[PDB]
C-alpha cells in the first residue's frame, strides 16, 4: 500500500 | 464521489477507518494530505489518506 502521508498541519 | 483503493485501518479515533470499493464523500479537503471523508457506505465520517482514494463516478 502507498506510504501514509505526514499529518496535516494542526490549526490553532 | 470517490472510492477507495485501498483498505484503510485507523490509526487515531477521529480517522475513517474504510474498505477498497467504498464509496466516499469528501467533505474537507484544503488541510492538507488528509482529507476529512464521510462514507457514503457505512455513514461514518472521519480523516482519510488522500492517496488511497480515487474520484468516482
Amino acid at each position: 500500500a502507498p506510504p501514509l502521508p505526514p499529518r496535516n498541519r494542526p490549526r490553532l | 464521489t470517490f472510492v477507495a483503493l485501498y483498505d484503510y485501518e485507523s490509526r487515531t479515533e477521529t480517522d475513517l477507518s474504510f474498505k477498497k470499493g467504498e464509496r466516499l464523500q469528501i467533505v474537507n479537503n484544503t488541510e492538507g494530505d488528509w482529507w476529512l471523508a464521510h462514507s457514503l457506505t457505512t455513514g461514518r465520517t472521519g480523516y482519510i489518506p488522500s492517496n488511497y482514494v480515487a474520484p468516482s463516478d
